[PDB]
Parts: structure tokens; sequence; C-alpha cells
RNA sequence: AUCAGGACAUUAUCAUGUAGAGAAUAGGUAGGAGCAAUCGAUGCAAGUUCGCUAGGACUUGUUGAUGCGAAAGGUGGAAUA
RNA sequence: GGCGAAGGCGAAAACUUAGGCCAUUACUGACGCUUAGGCUUGAAAGUGUGGGGAGCAAAUAGGAUUAGAUACCCUAGUAGUCCACACCGUAAACGAUAGAUACUAGCUGUCGGGGCGAUCCCCUCGGUAGUGAAGUUAACACAUUAAGUAUCUCGCCUGGGUAGUACAUUCGCAAGAAUGAAACUCAAACGGAAUUGACGGGGACCCGCACAAGUGGUGGAGCAUGUUGCUUAAUUCGAC
RNA sequence: GGGGAUGUAGCUCAACUGAUAGAGCACCUGAUUUGCACUCAGGAGGUUGAGGGUUUGAGACCCUUCAUCUCCACCA
RNA sequence: GGUUCCAUGGUGUAGUGGAUAACAUAUCUCCCUGUCACGGAGGGGUUGCGGGUUCGAUUCCCGUUGGAACCGCCA
């Protein structure tokens, strides 16, 4: 009804370890339009995850958002009752987003310390496939796995 | 209605087996539901009709 | 134990049923819908009578039998995916035959819900 | 009177068989501490035993002159001719 | 597409039997059309007696849905649907167009008889359809199979509701059928056709932070402000 | 009185003749509804009645008690 | 006249073997809709009277009201 796509802005590569999904995440854990705020924080997690797993810390964030990042995209049809679902393969542009705002929410929601010390838990957490974000793409896997009947008929 | 698949492929087969199937498909399901005879006439001539006409424009 | 055979694929609307049988009567083994774990309005759906061929289609393939004609039946909807299913199973297809029953103007069909 | 069937008793049939650990299927006791050799080594092939799908013992085929660390060595509740 | 006056008639065969089309150098010589009364037939449902009953299903029972469901859905389920003999005689029994006769452009199909002789196609005589001018109609439309130009005969109509009701009569075992008003009431009628809009849980197409994808909120707490209600001497009036 | 049973989670019942403490429904959160439910994911809930012994070990095997369930005989 | 039963929220009914009172409808507030019904969330409201026993009575006991159900015969 529309019959336009929308453009793309740009997404920029990263200032420091040259990989553009640090910004898309900066941007992510935003809060209060507080661009220094936000980059602060995440740039010291990395510092603590030196601290603590003793490896590159670009190579621990895609190692657990890349193992983060789901696959299958489960939408909402209903007809009459109830919804009955539909599993559709995502881009990648939108296959980067999940993860990236899935990290951040699970991050904000931990019994840890300082949100600093919270989200460098959650990356190193998510790098050996035992956390929070983890269960939430196990949990969506699991329901288009239940859910392949009606792959076939999506509108 | 028995068709060979000649072994030589499998495709072929079902390529026979669909058209088969549709008028098989057609008194299969017309001898599931009663309709008085007068309406059973009319659905029997309402499928002559839609034919013919739809034949007159590919000949 | 048997090399030919006969499997009757039964699609109603509303489930399936494949049987696996021998050229003439005895049926070895079956399998449907209701058997596989599905239940209620999922049975009816093609996919799952392309489940329901593969596991009778594994069973009797370990029994081991290589020529196979394939009494198809019933006017569902799933009425291709398990034949589908076979012929990815790897079994030789040899007929497929349709014998669902038609009658010649015998007995009055029910009434039509409206 | 006869036939067929399974009930439950058997005459008579001996592998079975699965804590960890132990190299091990450990069914319980081999009395014990080396013993078997046409009272026939050893070899690998086929079937079967049952399964704790790893392994088990047994039969058949090769079949011939040293095997048996299941005697002595091993750990274990249970044990090595 | 065919047949029959209509209802109706579709596996195969036998027997009995009805009507129709074409050509007639044959025959009778107006013996023809219509038809009040009368007689015959007349879908399905229903009735009476005796058989039959696989399937289906009024009535009925249960499970659902629902605010309620004596309904739509599902599972059961009797009468009935079937046959023979007796009734009932009503249907949107419709081509919503009584029968008969003569005339009035044309084109495209299709069926049967006859003429020619491969069909196919051409012509003649008829049945059944479509398109179409004069003509008719309020319009839609009919248009050689008329709702056109005319004749014969029969049946029927005279505003709507009361009302196809009531009484009387005839038929019927029964339900009922035929016939059929009035008192009272209204200015019109669930009148006909067509036009412009609106609407549709009717289609087709196209748009907007509409949905979808996100972000931050509101509805929960405290406070500021406005409104409703209540009160008061007044809580000025308006905006809903 | 005699025989046979049972006691395992909140509610019922499996176990397994000795080596797992389980299944189902109730309760709770998540996905999902117009709702009500159905469905789907996760989670807890136990001296395995008590007492004694077996076995290297037990809830189980045995012995004895407590409680309920069954039965199955009855001339004071 | 005699005997048995009942009295619980606004209306229809459960429980309590003394320590405790719920269900539905109805009612109220808020979503819901142009509005209303229906729907959703949340909120609320209870032992006929008397008199004894008990530390404590809706419950246990005896009386007093109201409403029912049974009987009231032989001559
Ligand atoms: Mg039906
Ligand atoms: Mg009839
Ligand atoms: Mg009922
Ligand atoms: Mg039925
Ligand atoms: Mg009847
Ligand atoms: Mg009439
Ligand atoms: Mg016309
Ligand atoms: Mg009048
Ligand atoms: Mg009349
Ligand atoms: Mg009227
Ligand atoms: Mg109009
Ligand atoms: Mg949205
Ligand atoms: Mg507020
Ligand atoms: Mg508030
Ligand atoms: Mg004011
Ligand atoms: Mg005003
Ligand atoms: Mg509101
Ligand atoms: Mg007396």
């Amino acid at each position: 009804m529309r019959k336009n796509r929308a453009p793309k802005r740009t997404v920029l590569p990263d200032p420091v370890f040259n990989n553009t999904l640090v910004t898309r995440i900066i941007n992510v854990i935003m809060e209060d339009g507080k661009k220094g705020l936000a980059q602060r924080i995440l740039y010291g997690a990395f510092d603590l995850i030196e601290q603590r797993t003793k490896e590159k810390p670009l190579t621990v964030f895609e190692r657990a958002v890349g193992n983060v990042m789901p696959r299958l995209e489960l939408r909402v049809r209903r007809i009459a009752g109830s919804n009955y679902q539909v599993p559709t393969e995502v881009p990648q542009d939108r296959k980067i987003a999940l993860a990236l705002r899935w990290i951040a929410m699970f991050a904000r929601k931990r019994h840890e310390k300082t949100m600093l010390e919270k989200i460098a838990n959650e990356i190193i957490d998510a790098s050996n496939n035992t956390g929070a974000a983890i269960k939430k793409k196990d949990d969506t896997h699991k329901m288009a796995e239940a859910n392949k009947a009606f792959a076939h008929m999506r509108w | 209605p028995k068709i060979e698949v000649k072994n030589d492929d499998l495709e072929l087969a079902l390529k026979k087996f669909k058209r088969v199937s549709l008028e098989i498909r057609r008194l299969a399901q017309r001898h599931e539901y009663h309709l008085r005879k007068g309406m059973r006439l009319r659905e029997k001539r309402k499928i002559a009709q839609k034919k013919r006409r739809k034949f007159r424009n590919m000949v | 134990n048997v090399s030919s055979g006969i499997i009757h694929v039964s699609c109603s609307p509303n489930n399936t049923i494949v049987s696996a049988s021998d050229p003439g009567g005895n049926v070895l083994c079956w399998a449907s819908s209701g058997t596989m774990g599905f239940k209620g309005s999922r049975k009816k759906t093609p996919y799952s009578a392309g489940i329901a061929a593969d596991k009778v289609a594994k069973t009797v393939k370990e029994m081991g039998m290589a020529t196979v004609k394939l009494f198809v039946k019933g006017t569902g909807r799933g009425k291709d995916t398990a034949i589908r299913s076979f012929a990815n199973a790897g079994l030789s297809i040899t007929e497929i035959n349709e014998k669902t029953p038609i009658p010649h103007n015998g007995c009055k069909p029910p009434k039509r819900p409206r």
C-alpha cells in the first residue's frame, strides 16, 4: 500500500577495532541521547574483557554476537482464532539487528553491579553458548522447529 | 487408473498423474454431496457451459 | 523378507493413512499421522503426510524391498507429498495407480453443512 | 477309543548372565597357585548365545605343533590353572 | 442436445403401446377452432392396509458455539425416502407469456426427414437456440417460436390491509382441497421499471505512523492543570 | 478373628525384586487470544509411613509396629 | 391438636462435628465500543430471636417466632 522501499543510512566503520558492528550496538545501548556515555560504558567493558578472558576483545565479541544470532523468525498470522505462526528466513541486516537488540535487553536486567560489568559478563557469557541470549534464541528456534508444518503458507 | 512409470524417469509419471487425479477428484467430490435432481442438473449444465465458452476462445 | 509388494496410501481430507502390504493382502506394517504424534487439526496438513511416509518408508526399507506398487487413495490435500517422500527415500516406484472409491450413482451422500 | 493344542510338574539337556574399579559381561563357590598337547597347539573365516549393542560363550570352516598374565600379574564386595 | 399436452423421461433386454416429421399423380369432401358443465392425467410432502429397509435423515438424545441456541457445526437417530393396491389433487405445476389461423427484413448455430453422392459443405420441408431493423412497450425488453399487424373461443382482473380469513356448500378416513365475502381501517401499497447517491461481515485497483519493524511513552505512585459529579450564599458563563 | 493389600510431590499413581528418587494432573512464569480454553517452553513439589537389620550401598529385600483400603467365617 | 425439616450477603444455595464461612447471579470501579448489550481487569458485601454450656457458639443444648412437609382413625 506503499509501493516504495525505504532508504538506508550508513552504518559507519567502527573507530577503534574497525568493526562496524560496534557502532550499531553503541546506538542500541544508547539512552537519553548520550553518544558519549554509551561509548564509555561499552569501551570500558572491553578493558574488563582483556583483564578477564586474556584474549582479543573483538574476537570474543564476534564469537558471542554471531553465536547468539538466530536463523528463523516466526511471523504472527491470525485468521480466526489465536495465531498460526510462519517461519521465514531473515535477511542478513535484520539478522545482526536482533542479536544486538537482544544482547542489550538481557544486559540491563542482570543481578550484577554497574551495567559496565553487567554488559561485560553478558558478552563473555554468550561466547560459551550458556547465557540468557542463548535461551531466547533457543526458544524461538524450537518454536520454529515445532512450527515447521505451516511454513509453506505465508500470505 | 494404472499408469506405468516406464522406469526411465519419475517426474513424467507425476506429470500424467496430476491430470488423471484432477479428473478423478471431480467425480470423487461430486459423489460426496446430495443436491436435488433439479440442482444436480444445474451443476452439470453449469460445468458444460463454462467448459464450452472457455473452449470457444482457445479454438 | 520380500522384494516386491504394495503400499496403500489413503489421504482423507481430515487424516492420512499409509499401509505397506504384501503383493496380495497381509499388510506388514502401518503408520498414520496420529501415530506420529500430531493431533487435532495438524493431521490434515501435507507436511504431516510426508512425515508419516518417511517413517514407514524407513521401517520397510530396513526390512528389505526394492519394487513397490503404490496404490494411491483418498482426496485429501497432501496426496503428493507422501509420494515424493518415498522417492527421496529411494524405493523403486513402479505404478501410480489410483483407487479412490467412485460410485456409479449408488447410495445417497449426506446433506451439506451450511 | 483316537488326534491337536497349550496350562503345570518333570525326566535328560549347560552356555546363559553385564556396579564402578579391575585391561575384563564378575552368575555365586573353581578345591587351589600352574595347567592342558591325536584326552591334540596356534591361526583366521561362517552361524548362533544375548545384549548393559561394548562384549560374551558355543558350533561350523581353515586345521596343525605350543598355547593358557582369567595359574603365577591385575583390581575389587564379589577374581582369576 | 432428443421425446411427451403438462408433471416427467438416461445401466441392458423382451412384450404391449402412444404421438410426431417428410413426400404423396390416392380417398372422403368442411367432417374444422375454442370449450361453461363433465371426464382423464397431475412433482414432492402426507394418509390406509401388507411387505421392505443398505445409505440418508424431519421428530428426538447428547457434545459444541453462544449473553441465551428449542438453530447454523459434529456423533447417534424413528417416521419417511423403496414396492403392490387404495386415496390426497396442491407447487416459483414458470417461457411468471391460453389455444387456433394468415402476414411481416436479415444473419449465425444445431437436430430430423427428403434431393445429390466420401464426409464436409449446397438446397428444400420442419423442431429447438443466439443476434438483430421496421413495429410494440412506462421502461426492462419482445421481435417470424412476438409481448408486432388482425380474427375466433375460453379463463381471469377492478386500490392496500382485513384475507385466501369467517359462514354456508361439495369432495376427502385424515391433514385438507375447491368456492369465497363482509363489518372495520389507510391514502396510499413488503405497487412495476429506471436514475443519482449512500451502504454491503460484494468484488478490482490505489493511498496516510494505519497495520507491520523499532524507539520512547500513557493506563500503576506523588504533584500541577482542566473537566464530570456533589456541595455551598455563590462555587459566573461557554466548549461535551 | 484369618488371609491379601497399600503409605513415593499439593492431588492421584509408575516404579524397579537392590545401584535414577520418577510420570501425569493441580500451582507459577514465558510464547499465544476478542476473550474462555486448547496448544507450546521452563520450573519447582518428597526421612519413598515409622522402627530395626541385609548389602559395599536403599525407599525397595526381610522382621516388627502405626494408620487406611480390601476382602474372606461366624447357635453366648 | 400432634410430629419431623428449614431460617447464611440483595436473590438462589454450600460448608463448619466448637477456634475457618465460600459458589453463582446481582452491585461498584476501570478497559471495551459512535453508543449500549455482550466481553476483559479489579474491587467490594453474610449465620431468625432468646437463653444456657465452653476460655470461645452459626455449629452444642433448651425455649420463642416465621415458612413448609406429614399425620389426626375405630365406632
Ligand atoms: Mg457433511
Ligand atoms: Mg411422493
Ligand atoms: Mg436437546
Ligand atoms: Mg450421522
Ligand atoms: Mg412420518
Ligand atoms: Mg395455484
Ligand atoms: Mg433480444
Ligand atoms: Mg376492499
Ligand atoms: Mg380461489
Ligand atoms: Mg401483506
Ligand atoms: Mg440506485
Ligand atoms: Mg507496530
Ligand atoms: Mg497517572
Ligand atoms: Mg489510580
Ligand atoms: Mg463550567
Ligand atoms: Mg451551545
Ligand atoms: Mg477509558
Ligand atoms: Mg368408618
